[PDB]
Protein backbone atom coordinates (compact mmCIF):
# COMPACT_ATOMS: atom_id res chain seq x y z
CA UNK A 1 0.00 0.00 0.00
CA UNK A 2 2.95 2.27 -0.80
CA UNK A 3 2.33 3.58 -4.39
CA UNK A 4 4.56 5.72 -6.67
CA UNK A 5 2.21 8.71 -7.47
CA UNK A 6 2.82 8.91 -11.26
CA UNK A 7 1.99 6.59 -14.20
CA UNK A 8 2.67 6.89 -17.99
CA UNK A 9 0.12 6.57 -20.84
CA UNK A 10 0.32 3.41 -23.03
CA UNK A 11 -0.31 5.59 -26.15
CA UNK A 12 -0.17 3.07 -29.02
CA UNK A 13 -1.46 3.98 -32.57
CA UNK A 14 -3.70 0.81 -32.43
CA UNK A 15 -5.54 2.28 -29.35
CA UNK A 16 -9.32 2.69 -29.70
CA UNK A 17 -10.36 6.32 -30.46
CA UNK A 18 -10.48 7.63 -26.88
CA UNK A 19 -7.45 5.68 -25.50
CA UNK A 20 -5.60 7.61 -28.30
CA UNK A 21 -3.63 10.77 -27.22
CA UNK A 22 -5.51 14.05 -27.68
CA UNK A 23 -3.53 17.30 -27.27
CA UNK A 24 -4.69 20.33 -25.26
CA UNK A 25 -4.11 24.09 -25.29
CA UNK A 26 -6.00 25.92 -22.55
CA UNK A 27 -6.02 29.55 -23.70
CA UNK A 28 -6.47 30.64 -20.11
CA UNK A 29 -6.66 34.42 -19.64
CA UNK A 30 -7.34 36.44 -16.51
CA UNK A 31 -9.42 39.42 -17.53
CA UNK A 32 -10.27 43.11 -17.36
CA UNK A 33 -8.80 44.88 -14.21
CA UNK A 34 -5.62 46.61 -15.70
CA UNK A 35 -4.32 48.44 -18.90
CA UNK A 36 -4.43 46.48 -22.13
CA UNK A 37 -1.31 44.91 -23.73
CA UNK A 38 -3.14 42.32 -25.94
CA UNK A 39 -6.21 42.56 -28.25
CA UNK A 40 -7.94 40.77 -31.15
CA UNK A 41 -7.18 42.28 -34.63
CA UNK A 42 -8.92 45.58 -35.54
CA UNK A 43 -9.73 45.39 -39.33
CA UNK A 44 -9.32 48.32 -41.80
CA UNK A 45 -10.33 49.19 -45.47
CA UNK A 46 -9.22 51.45 -48.37
CA UNK A 47 -9.21 55.30 -48.15
CA UNK A 48 -11.77 57.47 -50.13
CA UNK A 49 -11.31 61.25 -50.69
CA UNK A 50 -13.53 64.17 -51.74
CA UNK A 51 -16.69 62.18 -50.70
CA UNK A 52 -19.05 62.29 -47.74
CA UNK A 53 -18.47 59.22 -45.48
CA UNK A 54 -18.77 57.84 -41.91
CA UNK A 55 -15.05 57.77 -40.98
CA UNK A 56 -13.09 56.05 -38.20
CA UNK A 57 -9.30 56.71 -37.80
CA UNK A 58 -7.63 54.83 -34.85
CA UNK A 59 -11.11 54.81 -33.09
CA UNK A 60 -11.85 58.51 -33.89
CA UNK A 61 -15.42 57.96 -35.25
CA UNK A 62 -17.24 60.77 -37.09
CA UNK A 63 -18.88 61.88 -40.35
CA UNK A 64 -17.46 64.15 -43.10
CA UNK A 65 -15.85 64.96 -46.49
CA UNK A 66 -12.20 63.88 -46.45
CA UNK A 67 -9.59 65.96 -48.45
CA UNK A 68 -5.76 66.09 -48.92
CA UNK A 69 -4.49 68.69 -46.37
CA UNK A 70 -1.48 71.02 -46.58
CA UNK A 71 -1.02 70.88 -42.70
CA UNK A 72 2.27 69.33 -41.56
CA UNK A 73 1.98 67.34 -38.35
CA UNK A 74 5.07 66.48 -36.26
CA UNK A 75 5.54 62.64 -36.01
CA UNK A 76 3.91 62.16 -32.57
CA UNK A 77 0.54 63.76 -33.54
CA UNK A 78 -2.51 62.23 -35.19
CA UNK A 79 -5.64 64.49 -34.87
CA UNK A 80 -5.96 68.22 -35.70
CA UNK A 81 -8.11 70.51 -33.54
CA UNK A 82 -9.45 73.93 -34.49
CA UNK A 83 -10.01 77.19 -32.47
CA UNK A 84 -13.26 75.46 -31.26
CA UNK A 85 -11.21 72.54 -29.74
CA UNK A 86 -12.86 70.32 -32.45
CA UNK A 87 -11.31 67.74 -34.82
CA UNK A 88 -10.71 69.49 -38.22
CA UNK A 89 -7.99 67.12 -39.59
CA UNK A 90 -6.52 63.59 -39.15
CA UNK A 91 -3.41 61.51 -40.13
CA UNK A 92 -4.03 58.42 -42.25
CA UNK A 93 -2.31 55.70 -40.09
CA UNK A 94 -1.30 53.37 -43.00
CA UNK A 95 -0.02 55.76 -45.77
CA UNK A 96 0.96 58.74 -43.55
CA UNK A 97 -0.69 61.89 -44.95
CA UNK B 1 2.46 56.66 -14.56
CA UNK B 2 -1.32 57.28 -15.15
CA UNK B 3 -3.87 54.41 -14.80
CA UNK B 4 -0.93 51.90 -15.14
CA UNK B 5 0.40 53.46 -18.41
CA UNK B 6 4.01 54.57 -17.98
CA UNK B 7 4.46 57.57 -20.36
CA UNK B 8 7.91 58.98 -21.27
CA UNK B 9 8.42 62.36 -22.97
CA UNK B 10 11.90 63.61 -23.96
CA UNK B 11 14.07 66.25 -25.75
CA UNK B 12 17.72 66.47 -26.85
CA UNK B 13 19.35 69.85 -27.60
CA UNK B 14 23.06 70.69 -28.11
CA UNK B 15 24.50 73.02 -25.43
CA UNK B 16 27.78 74.69 -24.24
CA UNK B 17 27.34 75.05 -20.42
CA UNK B 18 29.60 74.94 -17.32
CA UNK B 19 27.44 73.86 -14.29
CA UNK B 20 23.71 74.73 -14.56
CA UNK B 21 20.39 73.96 -16.41
CA UNK B 22 20.09 76.53 -19.30
CA UNK B 23 17.62 79.47 -19.32
CA UNK B 24 15.57 78.42 -22.38
CA UNK B 25 12.15 77.18 -23.57
CA UNK B 26 11.51 73.75 -25.17
CA UNK B 27 8.59 71.22 -25.40
CA UNK B 28 9.19 67.42 -24.80
CA UNK B 29 7.70 65.22 -27.55
CA UNK B 30 6.26 61.87 -26.27
CA UNK B 31 8.61 59.06 -27.44
CA UNK B 32 7.20 55.89 -25.79
CA UNK B 33 4.23 54.73 -23.66
CA UNK B 34 4.42 51.31 -21.94
CA UNK B 35 1.18 49.77 -20.46
CA UNK B 36 3.18 48.19 -17.54
CA UNK B 37 0.24 48.20 -15.01
CA UNK B 38 2.54 48.46 -11.89
CA UNK B 39 2.40 50.82 -8.88
CA UNK B 40 5.37 53.30 -8.72
CA UNK B 41 6.34 55.23 -5.52
CA UNK B 42 10.20 55.74 -5.84
CA UNK B 43 12.88 55.93 -8.53
CA UNK B 44 16.72 55.89 -8.82
CA UNK B 45 19.06 56.94 -11.72
CA UNK B 46 21.74 54.59 -13.15
CA UNK B 47 25.19 56.14 -13.89
CA UNK B 48 28.36 54.86 -15.58
C1 LIG C 1 1.48 49.35 -44.32
O1 LIG C 1 1.81 48.61 -45.41
C2 LIG C 1 1.96 49.33 -46.64
C3 LIG C 1 2.40 48.28 -47.63
O2 LIG C 1 1.62 47.10 -47.50
C4 LIG C 1 2.96 50.48 -46.51
O3 LIG C 1 2.63 51.42 -47.53
C5 LIG C 1 3.48 51.41 -48.69
O4 LIG C 1 4.29 52.60 -48.77
C6 LIG C 1 5.19 52.72 -49.94
C7 LIG C 1 5.98 54.05 -49.85
O5 LIG C 1 5.05 55.16 -49.88
C8 LIG C 1 4.39 52.56 -51.27
O6 LIG C 1 5.30 52.42 -52.39
C9 LIG C 1 3.51 51.31 -51.23
O7 LIG C 1 2.66 51.27 -52.43
C10 LIG C 1 2.62 51.29 -49.95
N1 LIG C 1 1.79 50.09 -49.93
C11 LIG C 1 0.48 50.05 -50.20
C12 LIG C 1 -0.18 48.66 -50.25
O8 LIG C 1 -0.19 51.07 -50.39
C13 LIG C 1 2.88 51.23 -45.18
O9 LIG C 1 4.10 51.93 -44.96
C14 LIG C 1 2.62 50.29 -43.99
N2 LIG C 1 2.35 51.06 -42.78
C15 LIG C 1 3.27 51.78 -42.14
C16 LIG C 1 2.80 52.51 -40.92
O10 LIG C 1 4.43 51.84 -42.53
C1 LIG D 1 -1.69 49.30 -6.14
O1 LIG D 1 -2.28 49.73 -4.91
C2 LIG D 1 -3.69 49.47 -4.81
C3 LIG D 1 -4.14 50.10 -3.51
O2 LIG D 1 -3.24 49.82 -2.45
C4 LIG D 1 -3.94 47.97 -4.89
O3 LIG D 1 -5.34 47.69 -4.86
C5 LIG D 1 -3.35 47.42 -6.19
O4 LIG D 1 -3.49 46.00 -6.23
C6 LIG D 1 -1.88 47.80 -6.31
N1 LIG D 1 -1.35 47.35 -7.60
C7 LIG D 1 -0.22 46.65 -7.73
C8 LIG D 1 0.17 46.29 -9.13
O5 LIG D 1 0.45 46.32 -6.76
Amino acid sequence: NCYFPLQSYGFQPTNGVGYQPYRVVVLSFELLHAPATVCGPKKSTNLVKNKCVNFNFNGLTGTGVLTESNKKFLPFQQFGRDIADTTDAVRDPQTLE
Amino acid sequence: NIDGYFKIYSKHTPINLVRDLPQGFSALEPLVDLPIGINITRFQTLLA
